[PDB]
C-alpha cells in the first residue's frame, strides 16, 4: 500500500544490504585476534552522513556507499524506483531515511 | 618557479657507467613510448658514490630525476610510476614519483653541456653566451676546471645502431642570474641535449661536489 | 592608542594541492566554495597559514608551548598551564583548555584562488601490498595565486615587541600543510597590502583580484583603487609592495592619483624596514 | 521634536562565521533560516552587533556600566543599579534588572545574508596522531555580504550628544561576535542608506539586493527606488554613501531621477560629517 | 490490541534502549573519579528535545540519537512499522512520545 512509503522501505532494505556489503568487506581486511572495527565503522559512517552540504554533496556519498557496499539484489531488481526516488525528494530527506536504515540494518545479524 | 616540475624517483640497482646518458635514455623509452617525442623534458645526472671504474654505485640517495612541464605529467606518469626498466644485462626498478620544484639560487651549474660544432673552450664560451643572450637571460660564464685547473670535458657515448658517436662537452657555471633570470635559464638550460642527460641546469653547490672529485 | 594592522597578501604563481578534503571516494579534492561572479575557486583554510606562522616561531627560538616534533608528528606541551606573558605562541594566537582561554591577537581569513577553479586534476598511483599492485587514484590540483587577509590587534598583545616577528614569519612562511603539500607551493608573499592604522574600521580585505585566468598578472580590482581614491584609506596609512608596484607605477596618472602618496615600495624588504620602524615608534620599542 | 534616524547597512564581501547555533555534533551551523524568495539565508544575531557597539564604546574611552574584560572573558559593572544620566551604555541600549528597565535608544534589526547560504562547511583537524574527543571538527562559512536595518529615537537619548559617537561606532564597528582567529570578518560598512527624519514611519528598510546569486553585484532593490521615485521618502531627508553610489550613478536619467535630489556621498566619511552636521543643527547641539 | 498502540509502545522501547546506549557510551567516554555526567546528560537531551523547528529539526535529531544509541533489539523485531511511524505522523507527537520515553527510560535503572 501507498506506493512511496514501498519506495522508501526498498530503499531501507537497499541501505542496509550495500552495508552489509560494507561490513563484510572490512571483515575480509582484518586479520588474527584484532576486533574488527564495527562500531568505530558505525560512528564513521554516521558522521560521515552527517557531514553534507546539500545536493551534490552527499548524493556522490550516497551513489560512492552504494557502490562500495557490493552488488545490491533489491537495487538490482529496483533500479528505476530507486533511481527516482533518490533523484527526486529533498536531500535531507533522504539522509533521515539512510540513518534510519543505519539503525535498522542490525536484524540481518 | 612552481610552473615547472622535477620528476624524482628512488632509483636502485646495479651500479651504471658514469656516462650513461644514452643507456639511460634508451631504456626509458624502451618503457616508455611518449618520451621519445616529447620536447621540453629533460634529466637529471644520477647520484651516488662512484667506483675506481668509471662506474657509479647507487646509494641511497641515488634517484632518477626528470625535468618537466606540469602540462605533460600525465604523459608520462603511467609509464614510470612502480615501473621497471632494464640497462643492457642490469636490472633497475622505480618507486612512486615524488615532485619537486624548480627554485632559485644566485649561481647555477651544468655538468655537462654540448653545442654542435664547437670544440674549444674560448668558441664554446662564445656559443654559450649567444644561446644565453637568445633565453634573455643575464650572467657571467665560468667553466668548471679540473684539479690542474684545465677546463673540464665531459664525454656522451651515443651508441646509436652499431657505430657509436662522440660529442665532448664543457661543465659550465654561470653566476648573478637574478631569480627569475635563474629560473628561466634551470627550465631552458643550454645545449639541447637534455633528453640526452645533459643540458639541465643545477644550484651552484654541486658544482663544487663535481669539482672536488 | 589602539593600534590595528590589517593586510591583504598574496602568493605566487604555481601548483597548489594543499588542504584536500575528505576525499570521497578516489580524488584528493581540492578545497573549493563559491566566490565573486559565482564560480567555484579553491581555497587554503586559515589554521594552515596559522599553523605554519607557529612552526616558524618555534625554529627560531620564540619560546613556543607547542613544540612541533618534526619526527613523530605530536605537539608537546612545553608547560601544562597556559602562559601568555612568557610564550610567543600563547601570547599570539591565543589557547582554549576546556582557565584564561586568551582571545589572540592575530585574526585570519582563508586563502582565496586568484582565478577560479577549472579542472587540472592529476594521475596519482598509490602502492599496494596486494604482490606488488600499483592502483590509480585522482588528485585535484589548482594552478593559482593564493590571496588572503588577516588582522592584528597590536594592543591585545601582551609584550608589544612581539608583533616584529610575526611580520618576519609572514614575510619567511614555512611550507604549508607539509605532506599533503605535493607540489611544494611557497607562501612567502610576492605582493602586500599593508594598513596600519589606529581604528577598526578596515577596508582592503580581498583588493587583489585579477581574473582572467589565461594570465597570471594578478592585477588590483577597481574597488580598492576606488576607495583609495575617494578619500577613505588614508594614503599615510597605506603600505604597498611587490611586484603589484611594478604595474602600478607605470599606468598613467599615478603621479596625480591618491595612491602615489601612499607608502609604496618595490622591494618588499624595504616595506617590510619601514614599517617596523613605524611601529617601533608608534609603541615606544 | 521628535527626530529619528533610520538606516539600512551592508558590510563588506568576504568569508564570515559569526553566529552559531546549537553544534549539532561536530558542525558550528551558522545561524540560517528562510528569507525573500524561499531559500534559506545565514543571519548575523542583532544582539551581536549591539554587543560590538558597547565594545566600541568601551574602547574608545567613554563611560560604560558594562566593562567587557578582555582577559577573564566576564563581564563587570561599575555600578549595580543602573544610571542612563551618566552612562553611555545604559543610556543607549537599556538595562533590565527582574528599578527604571528604561527602553533602549537603539533598536537594530538581525543581519541578513545578502547571498542565499547554500553548502561551504570547514574541515578542522590537528597536527597528528594522539587524536582525542577534540581532534576532528567542522565549521560553517558563508561567502557573502551582511546587511540589516537599525533604528534610534534621539529624543529618547537622556543625552542628545551621545547620538555621534553612536554614527562613529556604526562607521568604525570593532568584530562582531565570531570565529574571528578562523574567520576574520570586516563588519564596517560599505554602503548606506540613512533617513533624517521626524516621523515613526521608517521606509528604507533592508533594499540592498543581489544582481546574482553567488555573487557580489549588492545593487538596490527596485521597490525602494520605486519607492524614492514615487514621492514618499523625501530626497532631502535621505542620506546614501557607500560604494552603492558609484551603481546609483552609472544609472540612466539619474538626475532626472528624485534620487538625484538625495544627498549622496561617494565618500563615506564626508557623508558622515554632513550627516552629523545636519544633526548638530537639529539638536542645538 | 489497535495495532498504531502497539507501534506506539515499541517506539518508546526503542527510543529507550537508544538512550540506555548512549548512556553505556558516555560511562565508558568518562574516565578516573570523575562523576559521570547523567543528569547533565538528561537535562541536555531534554533540551535540545524541546528545541526544533519542524521537519527536518528534530527528525534528523531523531534518527542521530537513534543511531547513536547503536544495537538495539526492539527496533530490529519491527521495520517497517516503526520506520513509517517516523516518516509519517506529524513531528509534535513523536516529541511528546520521545519526551515520555525519557521519563520512562528509567524503570529500566
Amino acid at each position: 500500500n501507498s506506493e512511496e512509503d514501498k519506495q522508501y522501505l526498498i530503499f531501507i532494505k537497499v541501505f542496509q544490504q550495500a552495508m552489509k556489503g560494507n561490513f563484510a568487506k572490512i571483515y575480509a581486511k582484518t586479520e588474527e585476534g584484532k576486533d574488527p572495527p564495527i562500531k568505530k565503522k558505525v560512528e564513521r559512517l554516521r558522521a560521515e552522513l552527517n557531514y553534507c552540504y546539500d545536493e551534490l554533496s552527499f548524493k556522490e556519498y550516497l551513489s560512492d556507499f552504494l557502490v562500495r557496499g557490493g552488488l545490491n539484489k533489491y537495487f538490482n531488481e529496483h533500479q528505476e524506483e530507486i533511481a527516482l526516488l533518490i533523484k527526486k525528494s529533498p536531500w535531507q530527506e533522504i539522509r533521515i531515511w539512510s540513518l534510519l536504515a543505519i539503525a535498522s540494518y542490525k536484524p540481518k545479524d | 618557479s612552481e610552473e615547472y616540475v622535477d620528476l624524482t624517483f628512488k632509483l636502485r640497482g646495479a651500479p651504471i657507467p658514469l656516462d650513461n646518458g644514452y643507456l639511460t635514455y634508451a631504456a626509458l623509452s624502451r618503457i616508455c613510448p611518449p618520451l621519445h617525442e616529447l620536447k621540453s623534458i629533460g634529466i637529471h645526472p644520477i647520484a651516488g658514490i662512484p667506483t675506481r671504474n668509471n662506474l657509479l654505485e647507487l646509494t641511497a640517495q641515488s634517484r632518477l630525476k626528470i625535468r618537466i612541464y606540469h602540462q605533460q605529467i600525465p604523459l608520462i606518469y603511467p609509464y614510470l610510476a612502480g615501473q621497471a626498466f632494464h640497462i643492457g644485462q642490469n636490472f633497475y626498478q622505480l618507486d612512486i614519483p615524488d615532485y619537486k620544484p624548480l627554485i632559485s639560487s644566485e649561481s647555477v651549474y651544468s655538468r655537462l653541456v654540448i653545442i654542435k660544432g664547437f670544440q674549444d673552450s674560448t668558441n664554446f664560451i662564445e656559443a654559450v653566451q649567444r644561446q644565453m643572450d637568445n633565453l634573455g637571460i643575464q650572467g657571467k660564464i665560468e667553466l668548471l676546471t679540473r684539479q690542474d685547473g684545465t677546463p673540464q670535458r665531459r664525454q656522451l657515448t651515443i651508441n646509436k645502431e652499431g657505430k657509436q658517436f662522440k660529442v665532448r662537452g664543457f661543465g659550465v657555471k654561470i653566476s648573478e642570474l637574478n631569480p627569475e633570470d635563474s629560473l628561466t635559464l634551470q627550465e631552458q638550460g643550454i645545449g639541447g641535449k637534455r633528453k640526452m642527460m645533459c643540458g639541465i641546469f643545477v644550484p651552484a653547490t654541486r658544482s663544487k661536489e663535481e669539482e672536488e672529485t | 592608542p589602539n593600534y590595528y594592522l590589517y593586510g591583504t597578501v598574496l602568493t605566487r604563481y604555481g601548483l597548489a594541492s594543499l588542504n584536500h578534503d575528505i576525499r570521497r571516494g578516489n580524488k584528493t579534492i581540492l578545497q573549493k566554495g563559491y566566490w565573486n561572479n559565482g564560480k567555484i575557486h579553491s581555497f587554503v583554510g586559515s589554521s594552515a597559514i596559522r599553523w605554519a606562522l607557529r612552526f616558524y616561531l618555534q625554529k627560531q627560538g620564540y619560546l613556543v608551548n607547542r613544540v612541533w616534533d618534526e619526527e613523530e608528528h605530536i605537539n608537546r606541551l612545553t608547560s601544562e598551564d597556559f602562559d601568555p606573558e612568557k610564550f610567543y605562541d600563547d601570547d599570539i594566537f591565543g589557547f582554549a583548555l576546556l582557565p584564561n582561554q586568551r582571545m589572540g591577537a592575530l585574526g585570519m581569513n582563508m586563502a582565496v584562488s586568484l582565478t577560479p577553479y577549472d579542472g587540472a586534476v592529476k594521475l596519482g598511483a598509490k602502492s599496494g601490498r596486494e604482490k606488488d599492485s600499483t592502483s590509480l587514484h585522482f588528485t585535484e590540483y589548482h594552478a593559482t595565486r593564493y590571496q588572503y587577509y588577516f588582522g592584528i590587534d597590536a594592543t591585545h598583545l601582551k609584550d608589544f615587541s612581539r608583533i616584529l616577528p610575526m611580520i618576519d614569519g609572514i614575510m619567511n612562511l614555512p611550507k604549508v600543510g607539509g605532506s599533503s603539500n605535493i607540489f611544494n607551493y611557497p607562501f612567502c608573499p610576492d605582493s602586500l597590502v599593508f594598513q596600519w592604522t589606529n581604528h577598526f574600521a578596515s577596508y582592503i580585505s580581498y583588493c587583489f583580484e585579477y581574473c582572467d585566468p589565461k594570465s597570471k598578472e594578478a592585477k588590483l580590482s577597481q574597488e580598492f583603487i576606488d576607495e583609495v581614491e575617494c578619500g577613505q584609506i588614508d594614503p599615510s596609512k597605506l603600505w604597498i609592495g611587490g611586484t603589484i608596484v611594478k604595474d602600478l607605477q607605470q599606468l598613467d596618472n599615478f603621479e596625480s592619483s591618491p595612491l602615489n602618496k601612499a607608502h609604496i615600495y618595490r622591494n618588499r624588504n624595504e616595506m617590510i624596514e619601514a614599517l617596523k620602524t613605524v611601529i617601533k615608534r608608534d609603541l615606544g620599542l
